[PDB]
RNA sequence: GAGCUACCUAAAAACAAUUUUAUGAAUCAACUCGUCUAUGUGGCAAAAUAGUGAGAAGAUUUUUAGGUAGAGGUGAAAAGCCU
């Protein structure tokens, strides 16, 4: 469950998310009717004193029976226009991004790993 | 929050009378057949009740002096007899205590 | 083969027999004590009237 | 909203309550018959009818003798427990305890009192309510009816 | 004798009769897709069809670190980690689309449950995905791995010193020092384990359920 | 005394007829209960045809629990699991005498002990035959869909694929504040704030001089009746009578609810495919399977669900 | 009226352990004070309790007896203290 100020991990090999400028980018909006963020859900990122657009593809938080929940809160950078900022995802990626209401196969054609 | 106005003997007799504060009157006392005391349906007599914890505490202050000290309770049967009475084969091998008085008739 | 504890007192209650075993308890300390400058020491130390 | 919580809040605390309730089953498995307020004698009667079983279970057994070990402070009444009381008690599958309710205590308390005991004891039998005989005139045409439906088929 | 978890009843003021409804569903189940033995702290492989996907079904590999649940409602958690990411999946025993369960490594730990295996190092979570299954011999106890897992820097998920949690599994002198023990000793509540209305017997429920169970196959 | 005294049942029973009466009353509830098996060979009232606008008659169940129920696309839904026991129509009040508009029918369930109940309630049963209920509730039926008192109510009444609405009494949380009874926001619990974190802000505005009828306090929570609408119905079970619900229903385990088929507009007629008075073992047509199914759900036994 | 308090005179007392360039040094008890918060608000108390804090070999603290008196006394000045 991403939040405002929550820190978040860049599951990318975009250069904004590189371990340089070690401070973890912060949520600064979620992009929902209520403010909760769960995996699929947009928000909206401080980084490296920038805003950017992500995608929560993981989270730590329990959701329902047979579904991953991951070690960390993950995220992909996303452009205004949508597109995904970075070429290619090495994490696993929840395979629940597939149906659920959204754009998301741009991302699922970046990622190797589904789990 | 303080009065605003003294209370009047009329609101405060209809307080204090209300049938919700006064005395319920109990429709479970009975008299008891043995003693003849009175007694409530569910709980024990007191009268019949004080004759025997009395004639317990006798039984165990005989128990104490035997013993003689404390940490001394015996490992098998205890057995209570009246004077007139002999241990039976069944009573071999039991505590015993002995009581001065005969044996109390509703006791056996 | 069965292991029943040791019948004594307790050590902290507030009775007599309990009292007394915390008295062997102090004195064992006298006992155990190899110096008899220690002996003496904690024989004395509490002073009363 | 206390739905479902089997135990009554007794003492100073939890471990209070579990303190008192181990004094009141010392003194019922030395002297057998015990007087307590009503409310903590019915809270200890499930611990003293458990006791026994763990009595059952044998002198040999280490979670036995560590349970009467805890339970009983006085140190000599663990050979009773396994030696007296667990003897007395081996045809029984259950209802060691004896539990009534004594009058109301005379001290300006005023507490509700209850007397437990352990069945089969030494002491002078209490004075239970006995029901009535046979011969009452309800009893008899109860009897009556009895008769005839048993007869008749 | 092992009777899985599930079919023992929980306490409370239920009727018998809604176990016995639930049970006769979970037997017939278990005729369909058999439900191996295992314990927490046991590799499974578990596979199961996809919605998402059409006719293509997926396997995950773990350890077991919980076992939840009573009835037709059964729920199992294993734990991996792939790719450097950690991942646990709870998974319904009898949810009618898993395919198959297999108990690659079965074996038993010194506690029955494994959340610490979040705060301990990646080691003791990763397991080979591709691993085959280790034999198993019926005339024998199941295995119970002593290991004590080390722990990373202190701030852990839960404070796993605490007596409430009971670890066993932990090396705690290599994380604490004398003193923290000590100090968590302070939330001991020692008289938990000495009351006797605590305790749940299922010996005999237990007992009269493996009959039943026998019975019916 | 010359005074009134209390008196129960087993006041003046010997330990001999003490058992002795324990087996009378429950041979003689075996009794009656076994006398209304067969409605249709005791006179049944007259049949009628199902028409448009039509209410049956409800039952009386006992709440089981929950478990948890998957449907053939691999959904889990959780199901409450309602048993009818002993569900017999008891009264009837024609038309006019009840309500201009329609009539009505209580139905009882849930056999209870004779021994600490009023006399007119026992006396209320003898002339019908019947051990005492539990609980009594109110249907209202329409004239062609009258059943006669004394005919045993089952759970196949109710088929899978139904729309059902369940009452019960909630569960009873006693006295209880604003923050928990109606979700009040509370004050903050530091930064100064002096013994107030869970109370009521202000009651209402200074200028009405007075608060208003219905203003939300403290008070008793919980213990009031309330219904749930538009529940499918799953599964019943013909053997032991068990109804599975979508969903929750008010109430505690154990507890009796009222079950009637659902008054939604959507589902505004669909008695018509039901058994229209209700369902009669006694003619048995066709004995019903044991368990009977919606056609959604994905039966225990079949084979696992691939999403092919 | 200085048995409280302010200052002074005489005779006395207390300061563990640990470090230190050897001290109005450091850490921290006893002891002295009273920073911040909550409680209490006819209270346990006409100024407290519970925590949290400051100093703690010194311009330190404390005990006994004496002294200065209202147009006055005392004051590391708060026009503070003098039952
Ligand atoms: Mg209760
Ligand atoms: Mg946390
Ligand atoms: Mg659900
Ligand atoms: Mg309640
Ligand atoms: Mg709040
Ligand atoms: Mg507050
Ligand atoms: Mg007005
Ligand atoms: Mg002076
Ligand atoms: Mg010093
Ligand atoms: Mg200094
Ligand atoms: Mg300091
Ligand atoms: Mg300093
Ligand atoms: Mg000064
Ligand atoms: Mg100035
Ligand atoms: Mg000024
Ligand atoms: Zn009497």
């Amino acid at each position: 469950a991403v939040q405002k100020m929550t820190r978040v991990r860049v599951v990318d090999n975009s250069a904004l998310g590189s371990t340089p400028y070690h401070r973890p980018p912060r949520c600064i909006h979620v992009y929902n009717k209520s403010g909760v963020g769960k995996v699929g859900d947009q928000i909206l990122l401080a980084i490296r004193g920038q805003k950017k657009k992500a995608l929560i593809v993981g989270h730590r938080m329990p959701g329902s029976r047979m579904t991953p929940k991951f070690d960390s809160n993950n995220v992909v950078l996303i452009e205004d226009n949508g597109n995904p900022v970075g070429t290619r995802i090495k994490i696993p990626i929840p395979t629940s991004l597939r149906r659920r209401e959204g754009e998301y196969s741009k991302v699922l054609a970046i990622a190797q790993n589904f789990v | 929050a303080a009065p605003k106005n003294r209370r009047t003997i009329e609101v405060n007799r209809c307080r204090r009378r209300n049938p919700q504060k006064l005395i319920k009157i109990k429709n479970n006392i009975d008299i008891c057949p043995e003693c003849g005391h009175l007694k409530q349906k569910h709980v024990l007599c007191g009268y019949c009740y004080e004759k025997v914890r009395q004639e317990t505490t006798k039984i165990r202050q005989q128990i104490g002096a035997q013993e003689g000290g404390p940490f001394r309770a015996p490992s098998v049967e205890t057995m209570v007899l009246y004077t007139g009475e002999k241990p039976s084969e069944k009573d071999q091998g039991k505590r015993i205590v002995e009581r001065n008085i005969k044996r109390p008739s509703w006791f056996t | 083969v069965a292991r029943y504890p040791p019948i004594v007192a307790s050590m902290t209650a507030d009775s007599k027999a309990a009292r007394q075993r915390r008295v062997q308890r102090w004195q064992a300390t006298v006992h155990a004590a190899p110096s008899v400058d220690e002996k003496i020491r904690i024989l004395t130390k509490m002073q009363f009237k | 909203i206390s739905h479902g919580r089997v135990y009554r809040r007794l003492g100073l605390g939890p471990e209070s309550r579990i303190h008192l309730l181990r004094n009141l089953l010392t003194g019922l498995v030395r002297h057998e018959r015990i007087e307590a307020t009503w409310a903590r004698a019915d809270e200890m009667r499930g611990y003293a009818e458990k006791l026994i079983d763990y009595g059952k279970l044998g002198d040999t057994n280490e979670r036995a003798m560590r349970m009467a070990d805890f339970w009983l402070t006085e140190k000599d009444l663990i050979p009773k427990l396994f030696k007296v009381l667990a003897p007395r008690f081996q045809g029984q599958n259950g209802n060691y305890t004896r539990m009534l309710q004594i009058p109301n205590r005379k001290e300006q308390d005023r507490a509700k009192m209850a007397v437990i005991e352990y069945k089969g004891n030494y002491l002078p039998p209490l004075p239970l309510p006995h029901r009535d005989s046979n011969l009452t005139l309800l009893n008899q045409l109860l009897l009556g009816l009895q008769q005839d439906l048993h007869h008749n088929q | 004798r092992f009777l899985s978890p599930e079919f023992i009843p929980p306490r409370g003021r239920t009727n018998p009769l809604k176990f016995k409804i639930e049970r006769k569903d979970m037997l017939d189940r278990r005729k369909v897709l058999p439900i191996p033995e295992f314990y927490v702290g046991s590799i499974l492989r578990v596979t199961t069809a996809d919605p998402y996907a059409s006719g293509k079904t997926s396997q995950f590999l773990g350890i077991c670190i919980k076992r939840s649940g009573n009835g037709l409602g059964a729920t199992f958690t294993l734990r991996n980690t792939i790719e450097g990411q950690g991942v646990e999946i709870c998974f319904e025993l009898y949810n009618p689309r898993i395919q198959e369960i297999q108990v690659v490594k079965l074996e038993k730990r010194l506690d029955d449950n494994l959340l610490y295996l979040r705060d301990a190092l990646p080691e003791y979570s990763t397991f080979d995905v591709n691993m085959k299954p280790v034999p198993q011999e019926a005339c024998q106890e199941v295995p119970v791995n002593k290991l004590k897992v080390k722990m990373k820097p202190k701030p852990w998920s839960k404070r796993w010193e605490r007596p409430n949690f009971n670890i066993k599994g932990i090396r705690f002198d290599l994380a604490l020092t004398e003193e923290q023990m000590k100090e968590a000793q302070k939330w001991n509540k020692p008289w938990i384990e000495f009351d006797m209305m605590r305790e749940y017997d299922t010996s005999k429920i237990e007992a009269a359920l493996w009959e039943e169970i026998e019975a019916s196959k | 005394l010359h005074s009134k005294s209390s008196t129960w049942w087993d006041e003046h029973l010997s330990e001999e007829n003490l058992s002795f009466v324990k087996q009378l009353v429950s041979d003689e509830n075996k009794t009656q209960l076994t006398s209304k098996l067969n409605p249709l060979k005791d006179e049944p009232w007259p049949l009628h045809p199902w028409e448009p606008g039509s209410f049956r008659v409800g039952l009386i169940a006992l709440k089981l629990g929950m478990m948890p129920l998957w449907t053939k696309d691999g959904q889990k839904h959780a199901v409450t699991l309602l048993q009818v026991q002993d569900c017999h129509v008891l009264k009837y009040t024609p038309k006019e005498d009840h309500n201009g508009k329609i009539a009505a029918l209580t139905v009882g369930g849930k056999t209870v002990s004779r021994f600490y109940k009023p006399d007119s309630r026992l006396e209320f049963y003898r002339d019908l035959g019947l051990p005492p209920k539990q609980i009594h509730k109110i249907f209202h039926v329409t004239d062609n869909a009258v059943i006669k008192p004394g005919t045993p109510l089952y759970a196949a009444h109710f088929r899978p694929g139904q729309y059902v609405d369940v009452t019960a009494k909630t569960i009873g949380k006693g006295f209880q504040g604003v923050m928990k009874r109606w979700g009040f926001k509370g004050q903050p619990a530091s930064h100064g704030q002096t013994k107030t974190h869970r109370r009521p802000g202000a009651i209402s505005t200074g200028d009405i001089a007075r608060v208003w009828p219905g203003t939300k306090m403290p008070g008793r929570m919980g213990n009031q009746n309330r219904t749930v609408y538009g529940l499918k119905v799953w599964r019943v079970n013909t053997k032991h009578n068990i109804i599975y619900v979508n969903g929750s229903v008010p109430g505690h385990k154990n507890c009796l609810v009222k079950i009637k088929d659902s008054t939604l507009p959507a589902y505004k007629d669909s008695c018509k495919n039901l058994p229209f008075p209700t369902y009669f073992p006694d003619g048995d047509e066709e004995e019903l399977p044991e368990d009977l199914f919606d056609e959604s759900v994905w039966q225990p036994s079949e084979p696992s669900i691939t999403f092919a």
